[PDB]
């Protein structure tokens, strides 16, 4: 988060 | 505040579903203060910066499925489009709008199979 091309995870994390 | 209309649908098997997901917005959205996040599950759905969205981050089971509608978010309505609805599209839906603040809903979907 919240580089919009790597994964994210709930919430506002990186995934 | 973000506030969904409901949170819990109750959709067909093999019907489009539209969820919902409102935010304020004044006389016109400013894409550069707009992060809109959908999640399922672990499963990433919509992953909205500023305008900008890659595909390559959506989880493989919502391909060519899944999509933010544009004209919706540009009222305040960060609507997320599943055409085709699967059995396994059953679950909680998380969204996630940062747009001069952050908040978050749940979202109960339920998929029915009439016959």
């Amino acid at each position: 988060y919240a580089n919009p091309a790597l994964p994210w995870a709930w919430x506002x994390l990186c995934g | 505040t973000v506030t969904v209309p409901k949170d819990l649908y109750v959709v067909e098997y093999g019907s489009n579903m539209t969820i919902e997901c409102k935010f304020p917005v004044e006389k016109q959205l400013d894409l550069a203060a707009l992060i809109v996040y959908w999640e399922m599950e672990d499963k990433n759905i919509i992953q909205f910066v500023h305008g900008e969205e890659d595909l390559k981050v959506q989880h493989s089971s919502y391909r060519q499925r899944a999509r933010l509608l544009k004209d919706q978010l540009s009222l305040g309505n960060a609507a997320l489009q599943i055409t085709d609805v699967k059995l396994q599209d059953a679950g909680v839906y998380r969204c996630m709008i940062s747009y001069g603040g952050a908040d978050y809903k749940r979202i109960t979907v339920k998929v029915n199979a009439p016959y």
